């Protein structure tokens, strides 16, 4: 019984040497006597490499172990909004069981050239210096990367956080579903997570996938996929997803730890050869579908954590290489009170004004040509008295947009409330005001522009366009602040 | 006929034995009937024991030890022919997108070699592009390497489009576009790009062929599609009798994947991570993009650079091979100019006075070296201001910010978008044009004169009408 | 009884044959009667063939091949609950105190599996702990986990014993240190002064629980006494339901333990030389120390950085586990700042507004604000000088080489070799001085006021006493 049964030869550090399973499948699950659970990676002359996806110490030489001619599967369906599950699937909240349209295969085929559309419309962050700087779209894959507590979990979970407004409405075209992948993130950083979703009500259009850092490498390899797949349910039954990854060096390192434990040779920097094809396979299953396929869409956030600012590192060349667009972060911005810290220079999108809301754009266009004559010269910043005059005031009027950028955690902006903004800072209204200033300047604004102009506001948000008879009393409402400020 | 059993399967490598004593050679291709279409491995090493080692030209997974795997008699074989003109085809040769098969009366290896010593072209030739910038600074040649470096956001796309449009059809000729590892997103809004500037037709006439190897796609995928895409280039040449141009992006991906599949086969790795077949393999595909007798295959690559450096090994190997390059760099779209093309980092080996003559030669010089005297002042410019320069200063960099804007040029097909209505400009119409604003004959005329025109005698007609307005 | 016979020796690495079927489970302890005493060993994997290969937590010095070994059934076992406290405890649970015998009803595996994700619940709450730098930029949680990172000769020793001084006896619950590859005489400094201040009554009532390898131990012990010490607290978490306070220096030198096995157990090193596992062998033992519904954990531990390289995988995944990070830095020990830590590498998870007040949140971001423009400016004031810099700017300056010389705090545990003695300072005194120090109260007062000095008013006394000078 050889072909479907076969005895253990060795174990140890998370891999099993199985003898005989002369007919498994590359990738099939494996069950053990004592019922751990394994995935056959290997496929050799005479000996099978299982991957346990549990403690070793249950497994022992000339262990029986059976097939289960399953390979690796995850359910799917609507049920799992509001739920912790685990990298295959099992809640591991405690409320209870998931309900599950269906099952699917972990690592599917990514959709092809013909069915997909271009993408086109926003995944509307709330914070400035994305939505207006750096577009996200409906079927993009964007790397949010930097160094260590630099901010990037807070760009996703705002991202999270600003899709409250869509998704209580009943047009299902515009509400964006979540999933956060955590990979190697310890169980109370999940728990906080959760309770930041909950408190904001965020629960109920996310889904939580967990494979933590105690999870056997195996499972934090897979993880991604399973999150993916559970997406993907969204993307082909004309739904909208956004998956995030947190993050995908952690996937990386434990694809290295199973490669090198089933001896295969490593590459650069001690990693696995194929992990470009690991992360590839991966992220570019996020698509946009045309009406022939249901119009969904799924997007995709991974994220990196660069070690010194090295941008250079394996992982990140790779990962930099395969996404349409970087977020990146840096902490010498951070502790100036750019916050979040994020690198307009560095960062860049490959969509752009396609993914763009249309009053944004026609305000964002300025905003970039003038933060970079900003980055220009920024080199000549403290030195700012004895400069010419037009450094001088491109001087001022970048420093002054670059503070007019930040904004607070977990305070997301609708674009009714950035187009005002961007646009007293870009048409020079906020030069006469100091710098520390702006900060009163945009929260004491908008409660005006709220008050005594909601059409603006109103119209901004409805119409989606800023018209001329709308730009002009736009300038009008923000004369008629600047001069009582 | 010759027929195997599968042995072993680690990732993308798949080992094959034939009993039968009978096996396949290098290079060749076997077949595997999955259930889902069909599995292609490419051998790579013979290993003994009977058994072969090969790359999988698909995903490998679902794969039993015990499978049957059929020998084609040969390497992998691509389509060739007029019926190839706008279909996309993948790695194999097989058609995706869904509409139907190719036709063909002839398939041709993806494994060929380069030309003999005797068969090159003699001397360096000019490729007319109609690109002010391209053709004065940075001018192509036929039958040659052009290298272009910069991302999608900086008009890339667009660039390729202009360059299909204007020597294909102003010129006359066929095109091949090789995905290597492109982005699927990309290359469906190409494909719906190219259907909206007519370069595809479904119903009628086409005049490119599209290779797309997906970046989802394994590595033995993506180290064989330039192939795949350079042996139809070469079936236009040798047996259609015209010059084609050949389009790979991008060629990083190709070293990329040669350093998977090396690492995958167990060879030592060499440097910070890459094959020690990288310039073979680099020389090898290149070394076939060259001018014949019958034509010439010309090739515009898009290079990636890692982490902005030109001394990683990728494009430090590419660059030797290739004689133009085309930089499109955001710091030049920041500040509003389109193609982009930074006059000055850009730059070709053909810009010889014993090739584009010294007439051109001259105005080049004197173009690179007013740019160069204002890239130089940028520093005063700011800390201190344009009144300090001297008269002789305060005329260069006026002259330079002209000449910086009139190396601008509405594309033929921004005419959607821009809604300028693009035009294309000779050698003649732009050397003269520049020698005439070197010479200050229109020293008199504003900088916004130069902006979007396509030659000077068009900068008089848009001075004349702003100052009407 | 299961025995077996040894057929290998290399290092601290030992393999086992057992004559028959019944072979040990992994993790389990083998132990050899040697009459120098009995050595145990772990399992540390199943090479076939009937052997087992294991790890020594004692030297492997006179070991013969065909020596007997015996199975105990199970893994290490180290006594838990009330009886532990007050004593001294080896990885293998044998007292180095010369007390005599643990008594106690339980003994418990050293190995056991993390809480559950409904297990765990998140605090809030602030610890003070009396340093200036931690209380003000990056505050300590109870019932969280906290990170000493620092390379050698940095001071994060007395820093320990300042925490252990300042928290140990206002937690009034239990509390257990883990020495993990830590100095002997810094292990006897701890047990004479906890037996001075009586925490550890020889014949009384205790309330400290002691746990040491250290360097001079093998590395098999090193790389497990760390899950002793958690075995202990893990009991006193659930089974006692007391509130619990976790000591462990130095918890890299369990990842180097693993790492020094790594390469004789048979693994292919990883980067700079690390072993595979690093990230889910340090996961293992790092998810066990956290707080659960049943009980509350707070854990402090030193986390050695090799070379000054906070790079180096093992802090680079450390960082990951912690909510708390203080980065203890060499330079700004050379400049005289002792405690030595980095004002800006210090992160902590509670520094938000919702928990430590927007007063002290505006405080802390001044202060980030002040020293990061002080760290911007650094090449000017080496080259060009102060003069060049704007008011603004030199005001700031001063200011940042105030605030950074007032985060210096004596420490009464360095007394004896920094002669300054001790000073405590409340967080809102610190907070308060910090602010008055941003308003500028204090311009006219000099920097040598703020050196070594607890809060403000020592500033002011300070500087009454210099001036008297
Ligand atoms: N916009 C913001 N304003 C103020 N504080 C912020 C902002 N964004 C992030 N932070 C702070 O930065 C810290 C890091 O947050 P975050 O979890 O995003 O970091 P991270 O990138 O996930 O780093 P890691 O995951 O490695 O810990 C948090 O303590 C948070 O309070
Ligand atoms: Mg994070």
């Amino acid at each position: 019984n050889l072909n479907e049964t076969g005895r253990v030869l060795a174990v140890g550090d998370g891999i099993a040497r199985v003898f005989g399973l002369n007919n498994i499948q590359a990738e099939e699950l494996v069950e053990f006597s004592s019922g751990v659970k394994g995935m056959a990676l290997n496929l050799e002359p005479g000996q099978v490499g299982i991957v346990l996806f549990g403690s070793d110490r249950l497994v022992k030489e000339g262990e029986l172990v059976k097939r289960t001619g399953n390979i690796v599967d995850v359910p799917v369906g609507p049920g799992l909004l509001g739920r912790v599950v685990d990298a295959l699937g099992n809640p591991i909240d405690g409320k209870g069981p998931i309900d599950a349209a269906g099952r699917s295969r972990a690592q599917v085929k990514a959709p092809g050239i013909l069915p997909r559309r271009s993408v086109h419309e926003p995944v509307q962050t709330g914070l400035k210096a994305v939505d207006a700087l750096v577009p996200i779209g409906r079927g993009q894959r964007e790397l949010i990367i930097g160094d260590r507590q630099t901010g990037k979990t807070a760009v996703a979970l705002d991202t999270i956080l600003n899709q409250k407004r869509w998704n209580n409405g009943s047009d299902e075209s515009k509400k964006l579903y979540c999933v956060y992948v955590a990979v190697g993130q310890k169980r109370s950083t999940v728990a906080q997570l959760v309770q930041t979703l909950e408190q904001h009500d965020a629960m109920k259009y996310s889904i939580i996938v967990a494979a933590t850092a105690s999870e056997a490498a195996p499972l934090q390899y897979l993880a991604p996929f399973t999150a993916a797949s559970i997406g993907e349910w969204f993307r082909d039954n004309g739904k909208h997803a956004l998956i995030v990854y947190d993050d995908l060096s952690k996937q990386a390192v434990a694809y290295r730890q199973l490669s090198l434990l089933l001896r295969r040779p490593p590459g650069r920097e001690a990693y696995p050869g194929d992990v470009f094809y690991l992360h590839s396979r991966l992220l570019e299953r996020a698509a946009k579908l045309s009406e022939k396929e249901g119009s969904g869409s799924l997007t995709a956030l991974p994220v990196i954590e660069t070690q010194g600012g090295d941008v250079s590192a394996y992982i990140p060349t790779n990962v930099i290489s395969i996404t349409d667009g970087q977020i990146f972060l840096e902490a010498e911005l951070f502790y100036k009170g750019i916050r979040p810290a994020i690198n307009v220079g560095l960062s860049v999108s490959r969509v752009g004004s396609a993914a763009q809301v249309k009053a944004l754009k026609q305000v964002a266009g300025s905003l970039k040509l003038f933060l970079a004559q900003y980055r220009e010269v920024a080199a000549f910043a403290q030195f700012g008295s004895d400069l010419d005059a037009s450094t001088k005031q491109t001087l001022v009027r970048g420093e002054r947009l670059t503070q007019l950028l930040k904004q607070n955690q977990y305070s997301p902006l609708a674009t009714e409330e950035q187009v005002p903004l961007i646009y007293a800072g870009v048409n020079g209204h906020l030069d006469g005001i100091e710098l520390s200033r702006i900060g009163e300047f945009e929260s004491s604004f908008l409660s005006y522009l709220k008050s005594n102009h909601n059409e603006l506001l109103t119209e901004i948000r409805e119409k989606g366009e800023l018209s001329k008879e709308l730009l002009a009393s736009l300038k009008s409402a923000t004369e008629s602040f600047v001069a009582t400020f | 006929p010759i027929t195997g059993k599968v042995t072993a399967v680690i990732g993308a490598i798949v080992d094959v034995h034939f009993e039968q004593s009978e096996l396949p050679a290098i290079l060749n291709a076997l077949e595997i009937k999955t259930p889902q279409g069909k599995l292609v491995l490419e051998v790579a090493q013979h290993l003994g024991e009977n058994t072969v080692r090969t790359i999988a030209m698909d995903g490998t997974e679902g794969l039993v030890r015990g499978e049957k795997v059929l020998d084609t008699g040969g390497p992998i074989s691509v389509p060739v022919g007029r019926e190839t003109l706008g279909r996309i085809i993948n790695v194999i040769g097989e058609p995706i997108d869904e509409r139907g098969p190719i036709k063909s009366k002839l398939r041709k290896p993806i494994h060929a070699d380069p030309p003999s010593f005797a068969e090159q072209s003699t001397s360096a030739e000019i490729l007319e592009t109609g690109i002010k910038v391209v053709d004065l600074l940075a001018p192509y040649a036929r039958g040659g390497k052009i290298g272009l470096f910069g991302g999608a956001g900086v008009g890339k796309t667009v660039f390729i489009q202009e360059l299909i449009n204007n020597i294909a059809k102003a010129h006359g000729g066929f095109s091949v576009f090789t995905g290597v590892g492109e982005r699927t997103r990309e290359g469906n809004d190409l494909y719906r790009e190219m259907k909206e500037t007519g370069v595809i037709n479904l119903e009628g006439e086409s005049k490119v062929a599209l290779v797309f190897g997906q970046m989802n796609e394994p590595p033995g995928a993506r180290a064989r599609v330039a192939l795949t895409g350079l042996t139809i280039a070469e079936y236009f040449r040798d047996e259609e009798g015209q010059d084609v141009l050949l389009f790979i992006d991008n060629i990083f991906r190709f070293t990329q994947a040669g350093s998977e599949v090396s690492a995958l086969l167990g060879r030592i790795p060499s440097a910070v991570g890459y094959q020690p077949t990288l310039a073979t393999d680099m020389g090898l595909l290149q070394e076939r993009i060259t001018t014949t007798k019958k034509g010439s295959v010309t090739s515009v690559q898009a290079v990636y650079v890692p982490a902005d450096d030109l001394t990683d090994p990728a494009p430090a190997t590419t660059f030797a091979h290739l004689d133009a390059t085309t930089v499109l760099s955001r710091g030049i779209s920041e500040l509003g100019i389109y193609p982009a093309v930074d006059p000055l980092d850009s730059k070709s080996r053909l810009l010889d006075a014993a090739v584009v003559g010294q007439e051109h030669y001259d105005v080049a010089s004197k173009v690179q070296e007013t740019l160069q005297t204002y890239k130089s002042l940028q520093d005063i410019i700011a800390i201190l201001g344009m009144d300090e320069l001297s008269e002789q200063d305060k005329l260069t960099v006026e002259r330079a910010r002209k000449i910086q804007r009139f190396l601008s040029q509405p594309f033929a097909v921004a005419e959607v978008f821009t809604g300028i209505p693009g035009k294309l400009v000779r050698l003649k119409d732009t050397v003269a044009s520049f020698k005439a604003v070197l010479e200050g004959k229109y020293d008199n005329i504003p900088e916004h004169a130069f902006y979007m025109v396509g030659g000077i005698e068009d900068v008089v007609a848009k001075a004349e009408k702003l100052a009407a307005e």
